[PDB]
RNA sequence: GGUUGCGGCCAUAUCUACCAGAAAGCACCGUUUCCCGUCCGAUCAACUGUAGUUAAGCUGGUAAGAGCCUGACCGAGUAGUGUAGUGGGUGACCAUACGCGAAACUCAGGUGCUGCAAUCU
RNA sequence: GAGAACAGAAAUCUCCAGUAGAACAAAAGGGUAAAAGCCCCCUUGAUUUUGAUUUUCAGUGUGAAUACAAACCAUGAAAGU
RNA sequence: AAGCUCGUAUCAGUUUUAUGAGGUAAAGCGAAUGAUUAGAGGUUCCGGGGUCGAAAUGACCUUGACCUAUUCUCAAACUUUAAAUAUGUAAGAAGUCCUUGUUACUUAAUUGAACGUGGACAUUUGAAUGAAGAGCUUUUAGUGGGCCAUUUUUGGUAAGC
């Protein structure tokens, strides 16, 4: 049947990819600090593209992964700004999805000119329960087909709760 | 600017091809190994006549070209440029070297690549040709003509088989009018009696009658 | 799986499968080697490992040696034996680890003959020591802690099995710094925190801080300590007497059975599918070949 | 220049095996060797410590010593017109007990049991090994087996 | 100059005159190389059993 | 017989797709006070065996499946090769004599066996 | 490969597949997957004393390595290395 | 050359029996790496063109790239497999087995490990053939330009190279 297959939201990952380091970076990760409440993590540039103004290991972007009800909060608060409208793209065929928004302020952050404005990549990862088989140390293993998170199967969960829209075909 | 074909005729030295340690080698004078109507379906041309090497020797690319050209140039202008299919059955991957130039200290003779040649066996096929049995004599004399471009003895033999397939005419006509042979390009594919029964039947729906 | 997935003939053909017990993720061989293998000058002297394995809420302590024919078990004491010693709940806990590692310590020491010798620390104040050398008499039984795949974390509960197996009198070399009460910030152990843990004083201190600040949860968990009414402060003396029971009778009463292998054989053989004959296979196939042909 | 290094020329010889790579199974370490055990040497490339020289690869020897990870193996190496004894220090991963011995033991022990049973039965023991003897007389029956007449076959092509 | 660089020619001929002599086995090989721990004790395990065959012989 | 913990050999055990799985054991699962670890109690630590489920992990079965393994009236006594001749041939090369003898391939059978200890309608 | 604002073939974020198709100063060849690779933490065994061995070989020297003994140490819960 | 100690005790440019190692020949490329002829069939946030257009995350023809299942040809520095010839060790008295001393090494443990005392078994005492025996030491000559045949084989068009 379907007793122990839910669709939980595993984690939500906010991502601010900003093409430089230094001050403007710390202001972009000060943003994510007050949204998540957790202290967030920074990403070094893989190589030097020189037309993106990035050097190898220059600490370009920032992100944070959030789990539990703190996600559904920020998912909804971000799903607001999308007018509860997503696309058929935005959904991986592995059962997860994500969107993006300019103006982090468009969810209740005030403005605070000493900080500034940044757009965010929102990414929401889904799995059913029992997916720690693929995570735990001992006896790791991949979860069978019936229980896997698919695309057609997550959209059917995404319209059901939240009432929102898939929209493109 | 080429050394006479005598010097490189015999198979004396180890096969030494273009390689990560060669790199320096010229372009083969033969390029195009299939001629005539080369999409022609397996049943279109039954007849096959090979050119067979009777020696253990070396054919140069530039000979392979000149015989290819020669034979085809005839075979088309008698029975027509769609009448047959000419498959050069050997490739020249062996790099020939030349040491270009009393004296003194100190000689070293390793060659820079002078050309390429196909190492052939005794009874190894140079040319294969398929046409309809109607066109036999034209093909044969066409191979008999390219013969003169090759050093040393070679022979032409009517194939026991059906075109370029691996089946004899009767054994092929067996699997053909039984449901077992399906067209692919110029060649064919065959019904496996092992593997997934599902797409075994997706392919060869002609089969699964068990009749003509 | 997927379409652009689905490994080829090649990939399979050339694949090299690991060991079964690495494929099942149960055995880290790079460690197993370095544990089991014996000094070649000590010949057939067996190397004896103490295997400590937590299931979900049960504990295993096995003293094992090794053969090319497979490993051999000296003796084992599981936590789920702990009721006969008067522990009916929290058998997955640090103080049960200690309890189980001390049962396994005496049990083996019992069956060997070193039982009256090498009694370990009987007072169990939780001070840091390892069982010493009897002068003019056999050396203690030396057994090595096999942690399995357990992450080694200071205060983790595999090292409860340790402390109890050491305090049982077995020789199990080890250091302190993985014992709860080891200060990160200094070289110090505070064995008072370790004695509390040995007796469950971190679990008993939980019930108290629970009973008055949440009774909804306290319904849920400790529910057995209600229905049997063993309250928070009563815990330390549950264990304190459990050791008494332990060193009293280690002897391993086996289960009473109730039925037999033949019975368990038949009742289980009910449920397994027997393999098809090739004749049976030639049937279904020839049956499918009749089916799908002839306009399906 | 010419090159001869310690592993010079060991390319395929010390090559691991097919599908047999990766850390070695435990019974290799579980074996016991005492002095005077007759061992085969084959180097296992994945274990670089205590590894034999390419020469001794395939050479059988007698262990003269037992240390922590290693058996000392004593092997007689011909140099010039004589043999020289050489003492190899080999890690267990390259050493293998040799079966050349066992069949001779499984014979000796057989001869004692053959002998005692024979003698206490009586004389007539035959315990030396005779090599393969000529065939004894026989009559092959024609019955339902009638000689099949074959002939050499003509020339054909089928290319 | 330019004179021949190397050969093994004839060299087995000379080798076989006096003939590739077999290694010459003994009982009681020397302990050379044997571990010092084993040997040091084994000294007393031998010195020890020599006294025991003196007293016992009386 | 089933399952677990420790294994040996390391695919007849791995791969894909399905179906079935009583009992027990596993498991997934609940919690965050305590030792402890993370950006994130996801992993790791800890407490509860309580609140739930065989959904998945696990085990079995299915398939002219892939792979793997085994055999041989397969390829084939073929290729290669030790030995011989004042054999053949302008040669290239080839037969013959006394021996050894493959490979991919073709067909067929098969799809983990088992050591210790515990436990189980 | 399927995904995510500016973001483009290349920035950062995610899941799936992945027997090594990578990495290990350099030549090449071997070897390695809960590693031998990547990150981290702790360190100085790149230390002490004298012998045995293996390669090259005359069985000399040199270079290089291997396995012990006697110390003093490092790391780790520990076997160990 | 000198002998020296011994005398069927060992001895062997050989076979056989048992058991090792090897990666050449061959083979293979609808197996890995690499090279290579030809078609056939799939595919797209999408390589270039063209056509309908006021734009397609348009629709079509096109040509590329890709992907699948096939096809001709290949390797000294490629390979799953893998010969022949050659090559290691064994075929007993220094053997096999029983009892149980020594020890400072080793084990939880007289447990081991090594060396033994004492004890049972010697007609074929443990394959074939051969042996003008076997073992052993000192001392010194000439030599240290080589060349040839068949087979394997490198450079060279080749050479009485
Ligand atoms: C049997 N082998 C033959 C061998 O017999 C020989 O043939 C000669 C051929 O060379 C002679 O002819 C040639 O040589 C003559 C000098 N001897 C001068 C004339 C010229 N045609 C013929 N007159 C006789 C054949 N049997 O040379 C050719 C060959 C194939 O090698
Ligand atoms: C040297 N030329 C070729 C040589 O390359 C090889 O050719 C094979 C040929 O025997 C195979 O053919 C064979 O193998 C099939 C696959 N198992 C099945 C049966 C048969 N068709 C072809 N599949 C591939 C060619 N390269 O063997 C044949 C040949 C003529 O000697
Ligand atoms: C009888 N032993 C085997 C016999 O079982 C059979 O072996 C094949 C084996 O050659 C195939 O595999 C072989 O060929 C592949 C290339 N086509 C590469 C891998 C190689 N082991 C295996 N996949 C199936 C066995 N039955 O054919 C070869 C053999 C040696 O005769
Ligand atoms: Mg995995
Ligand atoms: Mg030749
Ligand atoms: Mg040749
Ligand atoms: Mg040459
Ligand atoms: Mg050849
Ligand atoms: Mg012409
Ligand atoms: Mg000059
Ligand atoms: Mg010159
Ligand atoms: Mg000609
Ligand atoms: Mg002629
Ligand atoms: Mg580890
Ligand atoms: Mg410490
Ligand atoms: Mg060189
Ligand atoms: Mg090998
Ligand atoms: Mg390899
Ligand atoms: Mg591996
Ligand atoms: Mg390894
Ligand atoms: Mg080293
Ligand atoms: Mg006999
Ligand atoms: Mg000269
Ligand atoms: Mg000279
Ligand atoms: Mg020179
Ligand atoms: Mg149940
Ligand atoms: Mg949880
Ligand atoms: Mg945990
Ligand atoms: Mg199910
Ligand atoms: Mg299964
Ligand atoms: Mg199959
Ligand atoms: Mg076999
Ligand atoms: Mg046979
Ligand atoms: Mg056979
Ligand atoms: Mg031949
Ligand atoms: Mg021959
Ligand atoms: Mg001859
Ligand atoms: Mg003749
Ligand atoms: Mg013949
Ligand atoms: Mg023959
Ligand atoms: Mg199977
Ligand atoms: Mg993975
Ligand atoms: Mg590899
Ligand atoms: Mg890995
Ligand atoms: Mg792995
Ligand atoms: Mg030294
Ligand atoms: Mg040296
Ligand atoms: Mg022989
Ligand atoms: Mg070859
Ligand atoms: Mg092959
Ligand atoms: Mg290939
Ligand atoms: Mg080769
Ligand atoms: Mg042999
Ligand atoms: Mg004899
Ligand atoms: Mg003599
Ligand atoms: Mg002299
Ligand atoms: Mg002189
Ligand atoms: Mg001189
Ligand atoms: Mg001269
Ligand atoms: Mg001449």
């Amino acid at each position: 049947q379907n007793p122990m297959r839910d669709l939980k939201i595993e984690k939500l990952v906010l991502n601010i990819s900003v093409g430089e380091s230094g001050d403007r970076l710390t202001r972009a990760s000060k943003v994510l600090e007050q949204l998540s409440g957790q202290t967030p993590v920074q990403s070094k540039a893989r190589y030097t593209v020189r037309t993106f103004g990035i050097r190898r290991n220059e600490k370009i972007a920032v992100h944070v992964t959030v789990r539990g009800p703190k996600a559904e909060e920020i998912l909804e608060r971000g799903l607001k700004v999308k007018e509860y409208q997503l696309r058929d793209r935005n959904f991986s065929a592995t059962g997860n999805f994500g969107f993006g928004i300019d103006e982090h302020i468009d969810l209740g952050i005030k403005y605070d000119p000493s900080i500034g404005i940044f757009g965010m990549d929102f990414y929401v990862v889904m799995n059913r329960p029992g997916a720690r088989v693929t995570r735990r140390k001992r006896c790791k293993g991949t979860v069978g087909n019936s229980h896997k998170t698919t695309k057609e199967d997550t959209v059917s969960w995404f319209k059901q709760k939240y009432d929102a829209d898939v929209l493109d075909k | 600017a080429r050394r006479p074909a005598r010097c490189y005729r015999y198979q004396k030295n180890k096969p030494y091809p273009k390689s990560r340690y060669n790199r320096a080698v010229p372009d083969s004078k033969i390029r195009i190994y299939d001629l005539g109507k080369k999409k022609a379906t397996v049943d279109e041309f039954p007849l096959c006549v090979h050119l067979v090497s009777n020696e253990l020797e070396q054919l140069s690319s530039e000979a392979l070209e000149a015989a290819r050209i020669c034979a085809n140039k005839y075979m088309t202008t008698v029975s027509g440029r769609d009448a047959f299919h000419l498959r050069v059955r050997v490739h020249p991957f062996h790099v020939l070297r030349i040491n270009k130039m009393l004296q003194q200290g100190m000689r070293g003779a390793w060659g820079k690549p002078h050309g390429l040649a196909a190492r052939v066996d005794i009874g190894q096929i140079i040319f294969s040709v398929r046409t309809k049995d109607s066109n036999k004599d034209v093909v044969v004399e066409g191979l008999r003509r390219a013969r003169y471009k090759f050093p040393g003895q070679q022979k032409i033999i009517l194939s026991k088989k059906w075109g370029f397939t691996n089946l004899d005419r009767p054994e092929y006509l067996k699997k053909r009018e039984a449901g077992e042979v399906k067209d692919d390009g110029a060649f064919v594919k065959f019904l496996s009696k092992k593997g997934s029964l599902e797409n075994n039947i997706r392919e060869f729906p002609e089969y699964f009658a068990a009749q003509a | 799986a997927f379409q652009k997935d689905a490994k080829s003939s090649a990939y399979s053909s050339r694949f090299q499968t690991p060991f079964r017990r690495r494929r099942e993720g149960k055995t880290d061989y790079y460690q197993r080697k370095r544990l089991v293998t014996q000094h070649k000058a000590k010949y057939n002297t067996p190397k004896y490992r103490l295997v400590v394995r937590f299931t979900n809420k049960d504990i295993i302590c096995q003293i094992i040696s090794s053969t090319i024919t497979g490993d051999v078990v000296l003796a084992a004491a599981y936590s789920h034996e702990l009721p006969r010693y008067g522990i009916t709940h929290g058998l997955t806990n640090w103080a049960a680890a200690y309890a189980t590692g001390l049962l396994i310590a005496r049990r083996t020491l019992q069956k060997l003959g070193l039982d009256e010798t090498y009694k370990g620390v009987e007072e169990v104040e939780g001070e840091y020591e390892l069982t010493e050398a009897v002068e003019d008499g056999p050396r203690p039984f030396k057994v090595f802690l096999d942690i399995g795949l357990q992450r080694t974390t200071t205060g983790a509960r595999v090292f409860g099995a340790l402390k109890g197996a050491s305090d049982g009198g077995l020789y199990v070399p080890h250091s302190e710094n993985r014992f709860p009460g080891w200060d990160f910030e200094t070289e110090e152990i505070d064995p008072e925190l370790l004695r509390s843990y040995i007796f469950g004083g971190h679990v008993s201190q939980y019930m108290e801080e629970l009973a008055d600040d949440d009774e909804e949860r306290f319904s849920e968990l400790f529910k057995g300590y209600l229905a049997d009414d063993i309250d928070a402060d009563s815990l330390e003396d549950i264990y304190t007497s459990a050791h008494e029971a332990i060193r009293a009778d280690p002897a391993f009463k086996p289960t009473e059975k109730k039925f037999t292998k033949e019975q368990y054989a038949a009742e289980s053989k009910k449920y397994r599918q027997t393999k098809l004959s090739k004749e049976e296979r030639a049937a279904r196939v020839a049956a499918k070949i009749a089916a799908l042909a002839g306009q399906q | 220049g010419k090159s001869h290094g310690y592993r010079s020329r060991t390319r395929y010889m010390f090559q691991r095996d097919f599908r047999k790579h990766g850390a070695v199974h435990l019974s290799t370490y579980l074996k016991v060797y005492k002095v005077g055990d007759i061992v085969d040497i084959k180097a296992n490339g994945s274990i670089q410590k205590g590894m034999p020289h390419k020469f001794y690869q395939g050479k059988t020897g007698v262990v003269y010593n037992v240390t922590k990870s290693s058996v000392g193996v004593i092997i007689n190496k011909m140099v010039g017109n004589r043999y020289l004894e050489k003492r190899l220090n080999l890690r267990v991963e390259h050493i293998k007990h040799s079966k050349c011995r066992q069949e001779f033991l499984e014979r000796v022990k057989a001869n004692a049991a053959k002998r005692a049973e024979a003698k206490a039965q009586g004389v007539a023991v035959q315990l030396k090994r005779q090599p393969a003897q000529p065939r004894e007389s026989r009559i092959v029956s024609t019955e339902g087996n009638v000689p099949q007449t074959l002939a050499p076959v003509p020339y054909e092509t089928f290319i | 100059a330019k004179s021949k660089n190397h050969t093994a020619h004839n060299q087995t001929r000379k080798a076989h005159r006096n003939g590739i002599k077999k290694p010459k086995t003994y009982k009681y090989p020397s302990l050379k190389g044997v571990d010092p721990k084993f040997r040091r004790n084994h000294k007393h395990a031998l010195h020890g059993t020599a006294k025991a065959l003196a007293a016992a012989k009386k």
